[PDB]
């Protein structure tokens, strides 16, 4: 197809194996923010990898903002050396990839109506809640955004490969309604 | 210190009368009884709002 | 003898009461709650109709 | 007991310290001292509630934020303070906030 | 009937007065809200029907006879909401045509 | 498989201090008067905006069969109702917009369209796609315009 | 112009930004609460739990956890089985 | 008096613990962090009340011996 | 102005105090001596247990320990923050830029992360 999705923002789920006082990480970390009435957890943001992370008691943490996987393995080891500096026994134990977001353009308006009438079992194009048609791919679990500017926007994908076999699936179909 | 005491009984002869010289005032539309039931309810408020500055002080 | 007005304005007083009836019923649920409600979604058009 | 804010100010500094001195000469007891603090607290509070009437604008970057119980911690970086009638520069600048 | 005994029939009707049942627990010093509500003027439209698609039209008699349609006007009245909140405000609002 | 009882006659009915029907009937499952109460806002809902009673009755049967399905048991049955009005409308071929139906429910816009895609998936059914001649009847006629304006009006969308 | 259509009722859109705004209530230390509760028991001997929630200002579990631990259910005649703050 | 339950739920604890010995209030007002003045006496007002109802029992000499059934 | 504004707090300080000076039995001349002081003061790793692989990954921590530069003390009624900026309205309260004082009723504030 000539043409790959590049990841906007990938999310990632780690347990630190250690209990957390929330409100003494919210007192000496840098960052970090804690509002309890608002949500159950911290949330904390760091620059350099450009993410975000959610902090909970249970000591299980859930890192976003992250543009590559390594980022956010990377990203989250860096939380969980912030947590660990601040006194805790914190560790790095079962470190996964729960959800990846990926954009691409395929440069060309789509009719999405003939798209809906095709495919109608995978598809939902309501103009009153969302602009966008939403793709529910089956054989890969990915979820497409599909734009009549030609943006693309995949999600629901736990490996790259998802992202990009889903757009490589959808690409052709696409193509064929080409505007 | 004697005459404190003094002073003392005669501010005691003074809440006295303010609770009973109107004791009547509701009676003519217990004043004590009154007071001391404010008094109360405060009691979980001040607490409430007392710990926060315990923690303000920790926070700053 | 009663005509076709009387006999009507008897239903109708009855059923006028029983829409007030009603939005007194739905509107107190909502302040009970703090809510605001809307007089429209309070009257019930087919009680008259 | 109440908001304590302006104790790590200037004018807060002033009066711990002479509240100090009292409490070295025997004049005052701790008690009384911090009954002072808190009338201190509330009357701060409410004159700075009632008779400041003037609007301020400020523009700069962010190098650090906290926030806990309410109090946000922010700490910025060469941040610029305009207002109408004057402009004031500053290197840097840490802003407590409550409410 | 409609003329005359359909508005008097509104109008006879006392005003609702709702209010809270000493919501949130506060001091309660009449705190809770009274709403009232009172109608008048009530309003009838020439006999209309609508159709699947929602669009009022005009319903001849014969039309009714033919397709067991009943010969009906739409009803409206005036509502007035007054908001006592103990606020030292008092907001009335006007529903028009109901 | 009920029945009910009345207060008859005067005189034994009402006892020490008035037992009336010796009690109150008390009858029926909360499968069924949840379904009931929904079919009454259904139609309180449908009446609002003068529904035809075919597009009530569909209504009905599609709330039937989402809430025997109880994919959406969590969403507060009013949403479900709602969204099985939009349903029924778009069904039936004369679509009323989410707002529309907002108008006459108590359930916002984004509620409803959430219960209607949960509704979607769960009856595994699909609704044709709206159209810019599907509202052309019902605004032109609140706007009482002519027919020939709403004429130039459907032409001009299409 | 009746049943107009609007994306969401005004009155729903005022309740909803107002308990935004107030927030859920946090749970608040096991010291703290406990404290509250006894200075709430001090105003008089008999509290429902509903208005004890309103006065703590703490999560129904986690309140009737710590109630649990201390105060005990009644069964009385006032209307119903209500909670009884008194640890004995 | 919302406090004074706090102390019996405090040696309610101290049951818990096992090491019950005879003691007094002014102790006990001092590791829970609480203060002796007149306020002392207006709660030990309260606290002899108590002692006309204490099924959480507590005498005035050597006491505290909550259990109606207690042996180890 | 400022200093103007700061006599009126010690008029509603003092003021504030002596009903609690009466209260505690003390004597007034207190609060005189008090204001006298006041102001003479003023005027491939694969066993990913070991974090210790990454080194230098903060920033000096100093800067809250002195808090000896400008400081600014207030209340906050709204702050906003979309991804890269941070809003503040900021309501009034009192600024400690260069040891003069600053005084505000509405404070607007945007900042960069």
């Amino acid at each position: 197809s000539g043409i790959v999705p590049q990841l906007q923002n990938i999310v990632s789920t780690v347990n630190l194996g250690c209990k957390l006082d929330l409100k003494t990480i919210a007192l000496r970390a840098r960052n970090a923010e804690y509002n309890p009435k608002r949500f159950a957890a911290v949330i904390m943001r760091i620059r350099e990898p450009r993410t975000t992370a959610l902090i909970f008691s249970s000591g299980k943490m859930v890192c976003t903002g992250a543009k590559s996987e390594e980022q956010s393995r990377l990203a989250a080891r860096k939380y969980a050396r912030v947590v660990q500096k601040l006194g805790f026994p914190a560790k790095f134990l079962d470190f996964k990839i729960q959800n990846m977001v990926g954009s691409c353009d395929v440069k060309f308006p789509i009719r999405l109506e003939g798209l809906v009438l095709t495919h109608q079992q995978f598809s939902s194009y309501e103009p009153e809640l969302f602009p966008g048609l939403i793709y529910r791919m089956i054989k890969p679990r990915i979820v497409l955004l599909i734009f009549v500017s030609g943006k693309v926007v995949l999600t629901g994908a736990k490996v790259r490969a998802e992202i990009y076999e889903a757009f490589e699936n959808i690409y052709p179909i696409l193509k064929g309604f080409r505007k | 210190a004697q005459l404190k005491f003094f002073e003392q009984l005669d501010q005691i002869e003074k809440q006295r009368k303010d609770e009973q010289e109107r004791e009547i005032l509701m009676r003519a539309a217990q004043l004590r009884l009154k007071q001391k039931a404010k008094e109360m309810q405060q009691q979980e408020l001040a607490q409430m709002r007392q710990r926060d500055a315990n923690l303000t002080a920790l926070a700053a | 003898l009663d005509l076709a007005g009387p006999l009507l304005a008897f239903l109708f007083r009855g059923m006028f009461k029983n829409l007030l009836k009603e939005v007194r019923i739905y509107a107190q649920k909502f302040i009970d709650r703090g809510k605001d409600f809307n007089l429209e979604l309070a009257i019930k058009t087919r009680i008259i109709s | 007991m109440a908001y304590q804010l302006y104790r790590n100010t200037t004018l807060g500094n002033s009066l711990q310290e002479s509240l100090d001195e009292l409490i070295q000469s025997q004049q005052i007891t701790p008690q009384l001292a911090l009954q002072v603090l808190l009338q201190f607290d509330k009357a701060i509070n409410a004159a700075l509630a009632q008779r400041v009437r003037n609007r301020v604008n400020f523009r700069g970057s962010l190098n650090t934020y906290r926030f806990c119980d309410n109090v946000w911690t922010f700490v910025l970086n060469d941040v610029e303070f305009r207002e109408v009638t004057e402009l004031i520069k500053v290197d840097k600048v840490k802003i407590v906030a409550c409410d | 009937f409609i003329q005359m005994s359909v508005q008097r029939i509104v109008e006879d009707a006392p005003p609702i007065d709702l209010q809270a049942e000493a919501q949130h627990a506060s001091g309660e010093v009449e705190e809770p809200p009274r709403y009232l509500l009172k109608f008048e003027q009530i309003y009838l439209s020439k006999p209309t029907h609508w159709e699947r698609d929602g669009a009022p039209s005009p319903m001849m008699p014969n039309e009714a006879r033919l397709r067991n349609l009943t010969y009906s006007a739409p009803l409206y009245v005036d509502i007035t909401k007054t908001v006592i909140k103990e606020g030292e405000e008092q907001l009335q609002t006007q529903h028009q045509k109901t | 498989l009920s029945t009910m009882i009345g207060k008859g006659t005067g005189a034994a009915s009402f006892d020490e201090f008035g037992n009336s029907k010796y009690q109150n009937r008390r009858t029926m499952s909360s499968s069924d008067r949840a379904m009931m109460n929904a079919f009454k806002e259904i139609t309180t809902m449908a009446d609002r905006i003068n529904l035809p009673r075919n597009i009530v009755d569909r209504t009905n049967n599609l709330f039937k069969q989402v809430y025997e399905q109880k994919s959406l048991k969590g969403r507060a049955n009013d949403a479900i109702a709602s969204a099985c009005l939009y349903i029924a409308c778009r069904q039936e071929g004369v679509p009323r917009t989410f707002k529309e139906i907002c108008a006459v429910s108590r359930i916002s816009k984004k509620e409803i369209g959430r219960c209607f895609k949960l509704i979607l998936k769960a009856l595994e059914t699909s609704v044709d796609l709206i159209t810019t001649g599907d509202f052309m009847s019902r605004f032109c006629s609140n706007l009482c315009l002519p027919k020939q304006v709403q004429m130039a009006a459907t032409h001009i969308a299409r | 112009t009746n049943y107009k259509p609007v994306a969401n009722h005004q009155y729903n859109i005022e309740y909803e930004r107002k308990k935004k705004e107030d927030g859920k209530r946090a749970r608040a230390d096991k010291q703290h609460v406990l404290d509250m509760l006894f200075s709430a028991f001090e105003k008089h001997q008999y509290y429902n739990l509903k208005d004890l929630v309103d006065i703590t200002k703490q999560p129904v579990v986690y309140l009737k956890e710590i109630l649990k631990e201390i105060g005990v259910q009644n069964v009385k005649g006032i209307h119903k089985n209500t909670w009884e703050l008194k640890p004995e | 008096f919302g406090v004074l339950a706090k102390i019996v739920n405090y040696m309610k604890t101290r049951h818990q613990r096992g090491d019950t010995h005879p003691l007094t209030l002014d102790e006990i007002l001092d590791e829970t962090q609480h203060l002796d003045i007149g306020l002392k006496q207006k709660q030990w007002l309260m606290t002899e009340a108590l002692v006309n109802n204490p099924k959480i029992e507590v005498i005035d000499g050597k006491y505290a011996f909550k259990p109606k059934y207690n042996v180890r | 102005t400022v200093p103007k504004l700061y006599r009126s707090v010690i008029e509603d300080v003092i003021n504030d105090v002596r009903d609690i000076f009466l209260d505690d039995g003390v004597d007034e001349q207190v609060l005189m001596e008090l204001k006298t002081l006041w102001e003479n003061k003023l005027m491939g790793q694969v066993e990913e247990e070991p974090l210790n692989s990454e080194d230098d990954v903060s920033d000096e921590e100093g800067q809250e320990l002195f808090d000896t530069e400008n400081v600014v003390v207030c209340q906050y009624d709204k702050i906003h923050r979309s991804k890269n900026k941070w809003k503040f309205h900021l309501k009034d309260g009192i600024m400690n830029l260069n040891g003069r004082d600053y005084i505000f009723s509405k404070a607007i504030g945007d900042a960069e992360w």
